[PDB]
């Protein structure tokens, strides 16, 4: 029993977390997935790694989620833990929401997911959760927020980043692009696709989602095929 | 690998002697046993000018009439005081009365080898208390001094001495304590015997000494007395 | 009894091709009333409302903890609840207290989604679903609400000849009921239109 | 024929996906040293196994491998001896608590499949092996007749005309094959009588052997007695 | 690497703990089991290993009910918990069906007990095999044997421990269905004598026990007199 | 649930799981502190200062109650969970206890949750150290130091995390009665010992002070930039 | 019988109660205080059973302080009146409910003075104005003809005497001091005590 | 290498290996002498000690007015025996108002023992029982191991170099019944001092002295209360 | 007992091998064919016992979870009879509480969640078999198929077990948008007779279809016309 063990939640002679490490070179070959914050709003652009002659578009997403009223997420990393990790966050929400009947501020939804990632690398024996999630939102205190999370229960808020496939890559060039303070949504979609294309593009081959405030309400909208296509084009006429 | 309660092919649970040698590293606190109460010193030992001495709690008080020095790991030392402090406390709820010496380093030698994995439950100790003990009060017997250690073995011994510098230290009260000596001989002994085996200049600020007397309570020596007997 | 406590009334009528919920307004303890603009009725989804009649606290309660379920659902299998989904929602979360209810006797009323089609039940405090072609009723004035509905409902109302049966009908009720009225709310769910309006009642 | 870990050790997948704790289960089988046939016939079914004796001070009467489930239902065990009655055991109480709930009694198939469903957690869970015996359940059906079922180790069940088990199982299915491709009550326990005599090449004499039947004239499980089994003995 | 536990099958099929715990029955004294016409008679060859024991101490030996006895080998700590397992199912039995529990259900129920320790990592098999042996007006004289696999027989003849291949061809040779009790007693007590070895061992204590019409379908240990009488016979 | 024990003794009485939390606490950022006269200081160094990340969730400096702080060093994940115990503590005490609790109670019962885990069977010890900093009833500025293995100290000026030896040896011959004499003078400190292990101090470093009866004020770049101007 | 009431207006909350502590038919205390701060601008008031009510004001007082803690800013007056009402009803149907009125006073910095009202059975119900106790039933018509929307601090204070007055004259118990406090944007204030 | 690491790992040759480890630690304690008469039981125990300035532990325990026993290996594990025995008693004089007959307690204490050598994870507990009492029975003098095992003997040894004791008692015990307590106290005397080293010999200080009989509760002679039956002695 | 630590973890390049090994499994078991045609959906696999003393009408690989709902596998026997078995409680759970009829998405959302819970827990392996689920609802059909890691994709026509991808590119070549279910049966059964090895009989296969009228499984009879 003892000799089966694989001592999962254990320090290392250097003092890391070889398990929660692990997990973490499993993020960096899953489809690439980059947020960008501007000043009415907020998108995710990720890439689809779904694709095929075959498959059939079914759903309304696939790596988007909606978590509720005003807030969503895009994971990278296993498949299944995010199914697991993105109900738990809509439990969070909800449980929020049921107590002092006002929506849960992305900060403290964020935290409350990572309480539990950061609970799987201390005690319990079991594997972590091999995802990574990207958060956005909007809530009466901070306004837009887009939030970055990881399989040790680590998270960040952020302006611009990306996580999966080519982070560093991607990292780098947002950094030499992204005009702090001065960016708004439609100035933003370009910098995802001038982005996304030189780290990696079809209409079919990705899916973005933007968040944005209408007469005081969130809307939350993946933009369609055509409304994709030509941002694409117009990222061609540059190049 | 191994589990916790492995014997070894001498008959010993290794994991009780690794923490018997967890003990060798510890501070030296050496307690002396008289007729007019008893005398406990613990060497501090700072690494540090910027590091407060006052914070450094190796003689703690168990009630008024025991007192305890402890040595090796510290922060183990916590759940085993408080234990001691909860027994006294609760015989004295019950029977109106206050707990002997020996009383009290019996309900405190109990939980020396409570652990274990499998069988267990959530508040279980997962190893042994890498920590030693000197118990010294004043009962019904007058004073006495007790010694506990990571096994469970509970011995009284009339002085003392554990910590890195034990083995030097108990040879130094062996050829230096006698029956008739005094409360006040044996804190000169003490505090003489702990100045050769410390590698810092004994000073008011680097040990801690208490007494238990008979008719007083536990008592902590200030900086005041310290010099005192320092000089 | 525990229901006549804080009292207040629900209805829900049927129409062509429209559905009306009204409540009243009165929210108070006992024989004294605290303030005049209780809210009954709850929105679970643009064309569908549920009214709640009964102990406050349960209203409150079983309004919050249907909407915490309705959320959940709606992001699940992301579409629109269905009018008749609700009613076994409601109906299930009502029957999990089999032996301590809650007090509260729900009155869904809404119209289904895509194919528009009106829809009103009533279920009692253990959640028992009853899917009526006219009306429902639901408070400490039943029996009022009952004999207004019974000679004033007619097969296929419009909207305007709806709104006028189910305001006549509860301004009616709720004047020959002490612990009931305080004002009246209204809602006309249509297939593209929601007419709120707060009747002119009797404030005693 | 890649292995990496703990494969062999515990029921979790290997390189190419089996599972070879429960391929060894299958050698505990034939650890026994005996064989078990069960023909179907068409109004019957037919359970025949082998009966031996190593010692004379051993009471062989409390020596077998026939045991009756339910009073229509009887099963022949193959493999480890304690592993068998372990399962005879909770076959008889699934039977019983199947009745208690339904108000009817149990199918074969139904009975089968519920022990089989048992034999897979043993193949999931790694802090217990598999049962190292089979089970061959022969009962009478009111709709579809006589029926003869089979689960292993590996939690796998299945129906059949005619099934082997033990260390002659594929010798005995080699024969049973070419036979069923060409039955009365005689004719269902000669065939299987003869598969076992033929394969063992031993031409058994009357206490050597044990038999079971499930007649539709009779669907209460029975065994022949020793007057009985030799009719058939000189029959051939 | 195959037999550190017993949820582990080997390559070939075998449970090597089960079988390992099998080789400390195969360690301990001889004990021999008779049933004849109207009885059972125990017959364990106790190995004394000092002179400061007393003459009656380690008893292999117990009385699981008032009707059943129980003649144990291997190990003694693992055989007495056994024992006290087997009291249970048979004090159990009685206050649910208001009877005494048939020896062949009590055999089945405690042998089920025994193989539920050769399944799991959690535990280790019995080190230890034993035999019960019953009369019953109804029944009639049952002798059955259990080994540390958790399987359990019908005998005539039963024999445990290091000699029990030298046991059984004195057991052989016996008519035991015809035979009586009280003639029976002399037989057993002389293939003990014959298998127990004078040389690699020492001192060691004959112990007896019966049940049967002779005691009424009550389990006792052979009466001294005849006990002493059926020793000076096997000399 | 797992009952497995991590942290167990070896052959040198050594509990190398303890010291692999201790290991980890050395890699993380360095956390100063410097004790005042009516001023406590908090520094803490920022590694990875990139430009596209919200400062303000990210911070190592945080708040346990009123009049007590907190600063860390090692895993970020694991100084949140110890964090949000000891809150929940802060406020256990008020309503048990009409004061606040003091500087070393709530030091004490985050060591000893600290200690209570590297004990325990299923569980790994805490990645981390802690510098609690607080004023007490009496107004008397308290410093103490937690750490993975679940042993406390006070301190007048200490240092955690990748070179605190460094640090803490500047401290020693620099932490005088006079250089903690005044306000500024205490937060002038605590900004020169973070210049001797970090790269272009002045843009890295995010310190927070806690005067007497008042909260925690972290001070911006902007102050901490004019400070570093009269450290030149 | 303890006695509670609330004013809000156009941008503040005025709160009274009475102190007087007491047990049969003694008062023990003259000066009691029934106001809880839970923040820097909520207060709740709360009366009803001798050890329910300082035990159920504490544990959402607890909650309140800690949420602002964890969080860096404080909790609304809507949504820390929505936790408390949730905290009261959850408890109704278990072992221990507490058996306790109260009422929540606040002001929002985007949504300025609320004043809400809740019985024991967990009923909240928002209000320009409200009372609890026995003191209530002869108060409450006089707040109804005298109070409007648009009231000033000054005439909210005035009013309150009224109310106050009324209850010296007709109330049957002996309630000669009353706690009174005002919330707005700059926090809670204290005022004068009026005394009779 | 990889059979002596677990109690519910059997080896090759039929032997528990962590069950053998755990008698070796009551071969490491000091030996403990048991032998009766026909009225009486003597339990007489040789008290060690480390340091000059330190005392002698205690060997010998009370459990009961008839019963006594002397520990020999693991201090902490005699302890937890100690209480479930003084249980055990507790609980038979409270239901049958009697005491509980020696050996009766004697295969309770077989049972607890013998559980933990069985389950995965545990240990056997380290420490011999060397237990005297009397009863309606006569005297008694049993003896427990680690391996859950008691015999009922007429004397017996256990301890550090207890096999020149057990020899002692071994050619003595024939003349134990028809002796006196005086004598008797003596004959167990003289075995646990050829346990001894040559030089050193028994004192008033580092000898345990318990005894039961017909007419006395178990009693427990430290100090100076053993000098009576010390002076006699070559 | 049981352990209670993962059986499944990750590996130094971030892979959890166990689940790996458990598709390794699922890729050498019968093969199975889905195929989504407009009015319905249907699922063939190879059901050959290839021994001749197998009872063909007993075992069953084709299995309806609701009215509405089938399912197919490809992989270990034994598992699939624990997630059908799941899978109808499931359906009936979903049933119980909004009184309807669960959608199939519903069903494979839930039902690929027991399968993720078997690669992180404890004491426990993946399970090694893939699932090809099957409903109609809504007027519309549905095509789902879940692996041994709990992940789920919506398909148009596929296959898994034995010789998958050979069937994936003379699938991806042979379906149509616009099929319709009695022709989409034909191309089914041809996919499936690309690697059959011998020959293939209406005892060899099992057919299960779905349209409007509901999940079922077609007999003998239907099947030999077919063939």
């Amino acid at each position: 029993s003892r000799r089966y063990d694989s001592r999962t939640t254990i320090f290392s002679p250097e003092g890391r977390l070889y398990q929660v490490e692990y997990a973490m070179e499993a993020i960096g070959h899953a489809g690439t997935c980059l947020g960008i914050l501007a000043n009415d709003g907020v998108l995710l652009a990720a890439e689809r790694r779904n694709i095929h002659k075959l498959l059939d578009e079914v759903f309304f997403s696939e790596k988007i989620y909606k978590l509720n009223e005003d807030m969503a997420c895009s994971v990278a990393g296993i498949t299944s833990d995010a199914n697991v990790l993105t109900n738990e966050l809509r439990l969070i929400a909800q449980r929020y929401l049921l107590q002092y009947q006002e929506p849960i501020p992305c900060e403290q939804l964020v935290t409350a997911l990572c309480d539990i990632k950061q609970a799987y690398t201390q005690f319990g024996g079991k594997r972590p959760f091999g995802v990574s999630l990207l958060y956005i939102g909007w809530d009466k205190h901070y306004g837009f927020q887009l939030y970055q999370s990881d399989p040790s229960g680590n998270y960040g808020g952020w302006k611009a980043t990306c996580i999966g496939n080519n982070s560093a890559a991607a990292v780098s060039m947002l950094k030499q692009d992204y005009k702090e303070g001065e960016m708004t949504l439609k100035s933003a979609l370009a910098l995802a696709v001038k982005v996304l294309n030189k780290t990696m593009l079809s209409a079919e081959k990705v899916e973005i989602a933007t968040l944005t405030r209408e007469s005081g309400k969130t809307v939350i909208r993946v933009l369609k095929q055509k409304e994709v296509e030509q941002l694409i084009k117009k990222h061609e006429e540059e190049e | 690998d191994r589990g916790v309660n492995t014997f070894s092919p001498e008959g010993r649970l290794f994991q009780v002697e690794y923490a018997i040698e967890a003990i060798k590293l510890g501070s030296t606190a050496i307690g002396i046993q008289t007729s007019e109460g008893v005398c406990l010193a613990v060497e501090k030992r700072i690494t540090s000018p910027l590091m407060e001495p006052s914070s450094i709690e190796k003689i703690v008080e168990i009630d008024a009439h025991i007192g305890c020095a402890m040595s090796g790991l510290i922060a183990d030392a916590k759940t085993l005081i408080d234990k001691a402090r909860v027994e006294t406390q609760n015989h004295w709820f019950t029977y109106n009365e206050t707990m002997t010496v020996e009383s009290v380093t019996q309900a405190v030698s109990n939980l020396a080898l409570q652990f274990g994995e499998e069988d267990a439950d959530p508040g279980a100790m997962s190893r042994p208390f890498g920590v030693a003990l000197l118990f010294g009060g004043v009962d019904e017997k007058g004073p006495q001094l007790f010694h506990m250690d990571p096994s469970g073995t509970f011995v009284q011994c009339d002085a003392r001495a554990i910590g890195s510098a034990s083995e030097g230290a108990q040879s130094s009260l062996q050829e230096v304590y006698h029956k008739s000596m005094t409360l006040k001989e044996a804190i000169k002994s003490s505090l003489i015997i702990l100045k050769q085996v410390m590698e810092e200049k004994l000073n008011a600020t680097n040990i801690e000494l208490a007494t238990v007397q008979p008719g007083q309570n536990f008592h902590m020596f200030t900086k005041e007395e310290l010099e005192e007997v320092i000089k | 009894s525990i229901m006549s406590y804080n009292g207040g009334a629900v209805m829900a009528m049927k129409g062509k091709n429209c559905v009306a919920i009204a409540a009243d307004r009165r929210f108070g303890i006992q024989a004294q009333m605290v303030t005049t603009d209780f809210q009954k009725i709850f929105p679970m989804g643009d064309r569908l409302y549920i009214g709640l009649a009964g102990l406050a606290t349960d209203v409150q309660t079983v309004a919050q903890r249907l909407k915490f379920r309705l959320n959940l659902y709606e992001l699940k299998e992301g579409r629109q609840i269905k009018p008749y989904t609700l009613m076994s929602m409601v109906a299930n979360l009502l029957y999990e207290k089999r032996f301590g209810p809650y007090y509260t006797e729900p009155v869904i009323a809404g119209l289904d989604p895509k194919t528009f089609k009106p829809f009103i039940c009533s279920l009692d405090l253990i959640g028992c679903p009853m899917v009526t072609d006219d009306f429902v009723v639901s408070g400490t004035c039943s029996e009022q609400m009952y004999g207004m509905c019974e000679s004033l409902w007619e097969p296929n109302m419009d909207p305007e000849h709806l709104f006028e049966t189910i305001s006549q009908a509860m301004l009616n009720a709720v004047d020959r009921d002490a612990v009931s009225g305080m004002g009246v709310i209204v809602h006309v769910i249509e297939k593209d239109k929601i007419t709120t309006r707060t009747l002119k009642a009797r404030m005693d | 024929g890649s292995s990496a870990g703990f494969d062999r050790h515990i029921t979790i997948f290997s390189p190419e996906g089996r599972l070879y704790q429960v391929e060894y289960a299958f050698k505990a089988i034939n650890q026994g040293g005996l064989t078990s046939v069960a023909v179907r016939g068409k109004d019957c079914a037919v359970i025949v196994t082998q009966k031996k004796v190593p010692d004379k001070l051993l009471d062989s009467s409390t020596v077998t491998h026939l045991f009756k489930i339910t009073e229509s239902i009887g099963c022949v065990m193959t493999g480890m001896t304690a592993d068998s009655r372990s399962q005879v055991q909770r076959a008889r109480y699934e039977a019983a608590n199947w009745k208690y709930k339904y108000g009817y009694e149990i199918p074969v198939d139904m009975l089968c499949k519920r022990i089989a469903d048992i034999s897979q957690v043993y193949t999931q869970n790694a802090e217990m092996r598999p049962l190292g015996c089979c089970m061959i359940l022969i009962g009478i059906d009111e709709e579809q007749g006589p029926q003869v079922y089979k689960c292993d180790p590996a939690g796998y069940y299945c129906g059949f005309k005619a099934t082997a088990a033990g260390v002659k199982q594929t010798e005995s299915t080699s024969f049973l094959e070419k036979k069923v491709k060409k039955w009365t009550f005689e004719q269902t326990v000669e065939t299987a009588i003869t598969c076992l005599s033929t394969v063992l090449s031993i031409d058994f004499k009357p206490s050597e052997i044990e038999v079971g039947v499930v007649t539709v004239e009779n669907p209460k499980f029975r065994i022949l007695t020793e007057a009985e089994i030799d009719a058939h003995l000189v029959a051939l | 690497g195959y037999d550190l536990s017993a949820s582990t099958f080997s390559p070939d099929g075998r449970v090597f703990q089960v079988e390992y715990a099998m080789k400390a029955v195969e360690n301990s004294s001889t004990a021999i089991g008779i049933r004849c016409k109207d009885g059972v008679v125990f017959g364990v060859e106790k190995l004394v290993l000092s002179k400061l024991y007393e003459e009656g101490s380690n008893k292999r030996l117990f009385n699981v009910d008032r009707h059943v006895g129980m003649a144990v080998a291997g190990l003694l700590a693992d055989a007495r918990s056994l024992a006290d397992i087997a009291r249970e199912e048979a004090s159990n039995f009685r206050s649910n069906f208001g009877y005494n529990i048939p020896l062949k259900h009590l055999a089945d129920r405690v042998a089920m007990y025994v193989h539920a320790y050769t399944l799991y990592s959690a535990v280790r098999p019995f080190g230890c095999s034993f035999m019960l042996g019953s009369y019953s007006a109804n029944d009639g004289a049952q002798l059955y044997m259990i080994d540390p696999s958790g399987v359990s027989y019908g005998y005539w003849g039963c024999a445990i421990g290091k000699a029990r291949q030298a046991a059984k061809t004195e057991i052989e040779k016996l008519q035991m269905k015809e035979m009586t009790c009280r003639d029976v007693v002399k037989e057993v007590a002389k293939i003990i004598y014959i298998v127990h070895d004078e040389v690699k061992d020492k001192a060691f204590e004959l112990e007896l026990s019966w049940v049967g019409e002779l005691t009424k379908g009550r389990h006792e240990i052979v009466p001294k007199d005849i006990r002493e009488e059926a020793e000076k016979y096997a000399k | 649930s797992y009952d497995r024990a991590i942290t167990v003794f070896s052959p040198d009485g050594h509990l190398f799981q303890v010291e692999y939390a201790q290991e980890a606490v050395k890699k993380g950022s360095t956390a100063v502190g410097v004790r005042g006269k009516d001023i406590v200081v908090l520094g803490v160094e920022k590694k990875s200062v990139a430009k596209l990340q919200d400062e303000r969730t990210v911070r190592k400096i945080c708040a346990l109650d009123d009049n007590v702080c907190m600063a860390f060093a090692g895993l970020t994940a694991d100084a949140r969970i110890v964090i949000n115990r000891a809150r929940v503590e802060c406020q256990s005490h008020r309503l048990t206890v009409e004061d606040p609790v003091t500087v070393e109670y709530i030091t004490r019962y985050i060591a000893s949750l600290k200690q209570r885990y590297t004990q325990s069977n299923g569980r790994r010890p805490f990645g981390i150290s802690a510098l609690i900093v607080g004023f007490d009833f009496d107004g008397t500025p308290r410093l103490y130091q937690t750490d993975p293995s679940g042993t406390y100290h006070a301190w007048k000026a200490n240092a955690i995390g990748r070179g605190a030896k460094s640090v803490r040896e500047f401290l020693e011959k620099n932490y005088t009665d006079d250089a903690i004499e005044t306000d500024d003078l205490t937060i002038k400190l605590v900004i020169k010992a973070l210049l001797e292990v970090v790269q272009s101090g002045g843009k890295n470093i995010e310190l927070a002070v806690m005067r007497r009866d008042q909260p925690l004020k972290i001070l911006n770049p902007e102050e901490i930039e004019k400070y570093v101007a009269e450290i030149e | 019988m303890e006695y509670l009431i609330g004013i809000q207006g156009p941008d503040y909350v005025l709160v009274a109660s009475d102190r007087v502590a007491a047990s049969n038919i003694v008062q023990m205390k003259d000066d009691h205080d029934k106001m809880f701060k839970m923040s820097e601008k909520i207060l709740l008031l709360c009366v009803g059973e001798a050890g329910d009510t300082v035990q159920f004001a504490e544990y959402i007082q607890k909650n309140v302080q800690l949420y602002k803690m964890r969080n860096g800013y404080e909790l609304s007056p809507t949504a820390a009146a929505n936790f408390t009402r949730r905290n009261l009803a959850d408890c109704l149907r278990s072992r221990t409910p507490y058996h306790v009125n109260l009422l929540l006073a606040g002001y929002d910095e985007h949504e300025g003075p609320a004043l809400y009202y809740m019985d024991y059975l967990a009923a909240l119900a928002k209000a320009p104005f409200a009372a609890h106790g026995y003191g209530a039933f002869l108060t409450l018509s006089i707040l109804d003809r005298y109070y409007t929307p648009t009231i000033s601090r000054e005439r909210a204070v005035e009013l309150l005497r009224k109310c106050l007055e009324e209850l010296q004259k007709r109330f049957i118990l002996n309630l000669p001091t009353f706690s009174v406090r005002v919330i707005d944007k700059d926090g809670i204030h204290n005022l004068e005590n009026i005394a009779f | 290498n990889q059979y002596d690491n677990d109690v519910t790992v059997w080896s090759p040759q039929g032997r528990i290996h962590q069950i053998e480890y755990a008698m070796e630690a009551v071969k490491q304690g000091s030996a403990t002498v048991g032998l009766k008469s026909k009225t009486h039981a003597v339990l007489v125990a040789l008290k060690r000690a480390q340091s000059e300035l330190a005392a002698h532990q205690k060997k010998i325990l009370h459990v009961d007015n008839h019963i006594g026993i002397s520990i020999a290996g693991l201090t902490a594990d005699a302890r937890l025996l100690c209480n479930f025995m003084r249980q055990e008693c507790l609980d038979s004089r409270f239901v049958f108002d009697r005491p509980l007959p020696v050996s009766r307690l004697v295969s309770l204490i077989g049972s607890k023992t013998q559980i933990p050598t069985q389950r995965y994870g545990r240990r056997p507990y380290g420490v011999g029982l060397l237990i005297a009492g009397y009863d309606d029975m006569g005297p008694h003098i049993f003896q427990t191991c680690p391996s859950a095992n008691y015999f009922d003997c007429r004397a017996m040894s256990i301890g550090a170099r207890s096999q020149s004791a057990r020899t002692y008692l071994e050619r003595h015990m024939s003349e134990f019944m028809e002796c006196n307590l005086d004598e008797l106290v003596k004959h167990g005397l003289r075995a646990l001092r050829e346990t001894l080293p040559a030089e050193q010999d028994l004192t008033t200080k580092n000898v345990s002295i318990g005894i039961v009989g017909k007419d006395l509760e178990f009693t427990i002679y430290d100090d100076d209360d053993v000098s009576p039956f010390l002076d006699g002695l070559e | 007992r049981g352990y209670s630590f993962s059986l499944t973890t990750f590996s130094p390049s971030g892979k959890l091998v166990q689940i790996e090994y458990a598709l390794a499994a699922v890729a050498g078991g019968a093969p199975s064919v889905g195929i989504k045609a407009a009015n319905g959906v249907v699922l063939a696999t190879e059901k050959k016992q290839k021994s001749i003393l197998y009872d063909e009408r007993s075992v069953h690989k084709v299995e309806p979870i609701t009215k509405h709902i089938g399912l197919v596998y490809s992989g270990m026997g034994p598992d699939y009879r624990v997630l059908v078995h799941r899978a109808r409680k499931l359906a009936q759970q979903y049933y119980l509480v909004y009184q309807e009829p669960i959608p199939t998405a519903q069903l494979v959302q839930r039902v690929a969640s027991v399968m993720q819970e078997y690669t992180q827990s404890g004491g426990v392996r993946p399970f090694g078999v893939s699932l090809l689920i099957c409903g109609w609802n809504e007027g519309r059909p549905y095509l789902f198929q879940s692996d041994p890691s709990g992940a789920y994709f919506a398909w148009k026509a596929t296959a898994m077990g034995k010789n998958y991808v050979n069937g994936k590119t003379f699938l991806e070549k042979r379906y149509n948008e616009d099929l319709e279910l009695e022709d989409a049966i034909h191309t089914a059964i041809l996919t499936l007779k690309e690697s059959f090895e011998g020959q293939m009989t209406e005892d060899n296969i099992e057919v299960g279809i779905c349209n409007e009228a509901g999940f079922r499984r077609l007999t003998p009879t239907e099947v030999r016309d077919y063939l």
